[PDB]
């Protein structure tokens, strides 16, 4: 049923010619985001993926002890909507990288993107300042649904501009130690590439949408590590940005990277179809 | 790493 599976996954991390198009789910976040996520199958059978508990926000399971005193959050004092040179919170990020309608201004370095520190509960700004996008969730109307050969993929149900903020990657935040013995390891996600005290994002078994971004090398995403309610540096949080215009009914994707294609192509080929694919 | 890890 709708929870069996769910049930299911919840349970083993507390033990750790086509078809006409069906709609399978009306929404798979369960009220949880501001716009229902759909979920459709126009090529087979299948019900919507359930092994796996939807989440919308980061969770843990053993203890990460992020930083959370506020007196330790950099915060602005600006008297205006943080469009300024004087707003702290856009210096640590560089510049506020953020046009009037939330989107990465065309400068925005997408091959090597910068730290985001958006606006936090201690700025003296308000909750409307230019320097919010990441912390107020997805707006986008986007959809899970059957893809031919790659299993099940996300689209987007209408255009999305250039440099518009689509989702989050969300799941369970894990040491580099207890990611290494992970069973299941496609939805593992690493929050930082160097050594020494490093941590992950598994969303294996509580996710949100993003778990079902398909890889392709010439993405039409882009992830940013965000800051937000903590600045914690060992803890981003991951926020895909789309790279270019999405089209109404195109597939989401993005560039997992070689430490994932290091290990999965040994075993499997990218089938991005990209005339440029370099996983193949 | 032993296992695999999508990354930014
Ligand atoms: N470009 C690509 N080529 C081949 N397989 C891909 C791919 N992108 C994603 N996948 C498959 O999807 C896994 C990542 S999880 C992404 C969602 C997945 N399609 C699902 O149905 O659950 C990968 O390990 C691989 O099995
Ligand atoms: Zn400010
Ligand atoms: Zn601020
Ligand atoms: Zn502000
Ligand atoms: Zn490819």
């Amino acid at each position: 049923g709708s929870n069996s599976q769910v049930w299911s996954a919840l349970q083993m991390s507390k033990a750790l010619p086509s078809p006409v198009e069906r709609i399978v789910s009306r929404d798979i976040a369960r009220g949880y985001e501001r716009i229902p996520i759909p979920c459709v199958n126009a090529v087979d059978s299948e019900p919507c993926p359930s092994n796996y508990k939807y989440v919308s926000q980061n969770c843990v399971t053993s203890p990460m002890n992020i930083d959370r005193n506020i007196t330790h959050l950099q915060y602005c004092v600006c008297i205006d909507d943080c469009s300024s040179s004087n707003c702290m919170c856009g210096q640590l990020s560089m510049r506020c990288w953020y046009d009037k309608d939330g989107r990465l201004l065309p400068e925005f370095n997408m091959a090597e993107p910068p730290l985001i520190f958006e606006c936090n509960h201690a700025c003296s700004c308000w909750r409307n300042c230019r320097n919010r996008v990441v912390q107020n969730g997805l707006r986008a109307r986007l959809q899970l649904y059957r893809t031919r050969d790659m299993g099940w993929g996300v689209r987007s149900l209408q255009d999305i501009p250039p440099g518009t903020f689509v989702c989050e990657y969300v799941g369970e935040l894990i040491s580099d130690s207890e990611a290494d013995v992970r069973e299941e390891d496609s939805y593992l996600f690493d929050l930082d590439n160097k050594d020494g005290e490093v941590y992950c994002i598994d969303a294996r078994f509580y996710g949100n949408v993003s778990r079902f971004i398909n890889h392709h090398c010439e993405p039409n995403l882009v992830p940013v590590r965000v800051f937000m309610a903590h600045q914690d540096l060992r803890f981003p949080r991951i926020a895909f940005f789309s790279t270019r215009l999405i089209e109404a009914g195109e597939q989401l994707g993005f560039d997992y990277g070689e430490r994932f294609w290091d290990i999965k192509g040994k075993l499997f080929s990218c089938r991005c179809g990209s005339p440029k694919c370099r996983h193949s | 790493k032993q296992t695999a890890r999508k990354s930014t």
